[PDB]
């Protein structure tokens, strides 16, 4: 039945850890840095979206055309198909037009 | 598992509901569990009523015998109650008696007592006492208190009331709590007296008029197993009372029952007593 | 009926013509409420202590 | 429902309003945090109107328990032992006043 | 150390006298003092002898020698709700128990 009947193990969170005690320093590191640096590359993640935002068409395009050439076959042919279908999608789906 | 925690504690807050709705903790004194601090209730018990007591004495008026004695049994690893109780209970067997004269004049000494000892019976008093939060702050040595520790203590704060500010406004505290007991409750359920026509013989003669003289007025179903039979007590050739039964002797002995009631003042077209 | 159509005529019209200008100035009032800084500023006691 | 649930007949407690009336309510005892938000609306109720509810009628005995705790309520025991539990989370100060003169104005 | 304070009426005649060893003219409550060295000067002799400092968001109220009279002029009851809820003399009917 939907509900359990023993409370789970309270966590503790450390509110004072390192990766909490900093959470934005330098993220103003151009307004009051001379401007040598921009916040958009203080952000570690993925080389297709260091500082940029798109929806998921979009998304799948510049993965595949700025690391689409590293990428395992599988993997780009599964991209391959939702670009299709996302194109389908986008393009020919939808209330508004 | 579910990652979440508001579920896990609304439903250990209903398990804690259902399981103290099933087996339910014993019962335990007032002044035992949280949020009681006796000075302060024994003076909102005070305000309440609308009185005035002597703090001392209505600290007095609850210390039972059971508990002194309890207490001076611990002692190994105070005043008394009997004092205010027992004038409290002379008191109130004098002014109810005295009010019931006033109210009713036509009423025998024996059905006076009777209410009396009714209206300062365990059950009436006990009522009273337990919807007056009195055993909440009486001292005794078992709880639940039995009716008998309780009807003490009641008494024992009716002395306390006398002593402290007068046989007025003790009377009129009688009169707001014990006589309004009576209210509803018709006379020969509070005066439990068997074989009434007996009695309404010797009422009559003590008048010096004739042993009265029964008739049936009405008659419904006779044969069945649904009868009504209407019996009249007569008074030579004037009607003092009538009733309804089952049986013709039923139905005598409530048409007795209504001829002594119509007597003594006492029917349900009396006037209410006057608060 | 108490007055012939041409005693009638125009005898209400200012009436009417004021009811009108009021209609006009309820219109023509709509605007956005103000804003004060003490909302904004009382908003900032949802962490009251005792201490 | 009405089938569905329990009734009951028009009642007083000891004929209360012939030889007088009495307050129902003895007792009222509040729980509250001293820092914690579910309990604001509660403690200013402590501040401003307790003392003068406490003054309004004074009948009734008033417990307050400032606990360290998150959550308060109020309990309402009454002189034939009813306890009126109701809770006061995530209120504000009229709706307290208003809840708890309507436990003290009831039997 | 403590926060509470309640002003000392001699602490008037303090003021001036400490107004004397910065500064002759009369009208002195009036006195103005943008100069900032004596500023500090003042109010750190007020904080040094009283007890009692002036508060980074007050200090720019304060320009004339009359704010820092007023501001001193004001009682700090350092309690917390507990005692001054306890102190305000409850009524019979009422009972607070804290647990701390």
């Amino acid at each position: 039945i939907g509900i359990r009947l023993t409370l789970p193990p309270p966590k503790v969170v450390d509110r004072w850890n390192e990766k909490r005690a900093m959470f934005g320093v330098y993220d103003n590191i151009g307004i009051l840095g001379n401007f040598e640096k921009h916040p958009k590359e203080l952000i570690r993640g993925p080389i297709w979206l260091r500082g940029w935002k798109g929806n998921e068409l979009q998304r799948c395009i510049r993965k595949r055309k700025m690391v689409g050439s590293r990428m395992f076959a599988d993997d780009l042919h599964n991209l391959n198909k939702r670009i299709r279908y996302l194109y389908k999608h986008f393009n020919r789906h939808g209330k508004f037009r | 598992v579910k990652k979440g925690f508001r579920a896990a504690f609304r439903f250990q807050k209903e398990l804690e509901r259902q399981r103290l709705l099933r087996c339910p903790p014993p019962p335990v004194r007032r002044s035992e569990k949280p949020n009681w601090d006796y000075h302060a209730e024994i003076q909102a018990f005070g305000h309440r009523l609308q009185e005035n007591f002597s703090l001392d004495l209505l600290k007095t008026a609850f210390v039972n015998s059971c508990y002194i004695k309890s207490e001076e049994a611990k002692r190994q690893q105070l005043k008394s109650n009997q004092e205010l109780s027992e004038q409290g209970t002379s008191f109130s067997q004098t002014c109810l008696t005295q009010f019931l004269e006033d109210e009713y004049p036509d009423m025998p000494t024996e059905g006076i007592k009777n209410l009396v000892d009714f209206l300062t019976g365990e059950e009436v008093v006990c009522h009273v006492a337990r919807n007056l939060a009195v055993e909440q702050l009486t001292l005794s040595e078992e709880f639940p208190v039995p009716p008998a520790v309780l009807q003490q203590t009641f008494f024992a704060v009716i002395g306390a009331l006398l002593q402290s500010s007068g046989p007025e406004r003790t009377a009129l505290f009688i009169r707001d709590f014990l006589i309004t007991q009576m209210t509803g409750k018709e006379l020969f359920e509070m005066w439990k007296i068997i074989n009434p026509m007996g009695l309404l013989v010797e009422e009559l003669k003590k008048r010096n008029v004739s042993a009265p003289e029964s008739r049936l007025t009405r008659q419904s179903g006779g044969t069945t197993a649904l009868p009504l039979y209407f019996v009249g007590l007569y008074c030579d050739k004037k009607l003092i009372a009538e009733g309804p039964g089952e049986t013709v002797l039923v139905a005598e002995e409530e048409a007795a029952r209504v001829a002594l009631r119509k007597l003594y003042g006492f029917t349900e077209n009396r006037r209410p007593w006057n608060y | 009926p108490y007055m012939t159509r041409e005693q009638e005529r125009g005898h209400a019209a200012v009436r009417r013509r004021e009811a009108f200008e009021a209609i006009k100035a309820a219109a023509t009032s709509k605007f956005p409420p103000h804003r004060f800084i003490a909302d904004q500023l009382d908003h900032l006691n949802v962490t009251k202590k005792w201490s | 429902t009405a089938r569905g649930t329990p009734s009951r007949f028009l009642a007083s407690v000891l004929h209360n309003g012939l030889g007088r009336y009495v307050q129902q309510l003895q007792r009222l005892s509040f729980s509250v945090s001293r820092d914690g938000a579910s309990s604001r609306g509660a403690r200013e109720f402590v501040e401003r109107e307790v003392i003068d509810f406490a003054r309004r009628n004074p009948g009734v005995v008033i417990y307050v328990n400032s606990r360290p705790c998150c959550v308060p309520r109020v309990v309402a025991e009454y002189l034939n032992g009813a306890v009126r539990e109701e809770s006061i989370h995530c209120k504000s100060v009229e709706e307290i006043s208003t809840l708890v003169q309507k436990l003290a104005d009831q039997s | 150390r403590s926060r509470a304070y309640t002003p000392p009426e001699d602490l008037q005649s303090r003021l001036e006298s400490y107004v004397k060893e910065v500064f002759l003219p009369s009208n002195w409550q009036d006195i103005s003092l943008e100069d900032s060295r004596l500023k500090f000067n003042l109010l750190a002799h007020l904080a040094d002898d009283l007890g009692h400092v002036v508060p980074n968001s007050r200090l720019h109220q304060m320009c004339r020698v009359r704010d820092v009279l007023d501001f001193y002029n004001v009682p700090i009851q350092d309690r917390s709700k507990f005692d001054e809820l306890s102190a305000s003399n409850l009524p019979p009917n009422l009972k607070i128990t804290w647990s701390y």
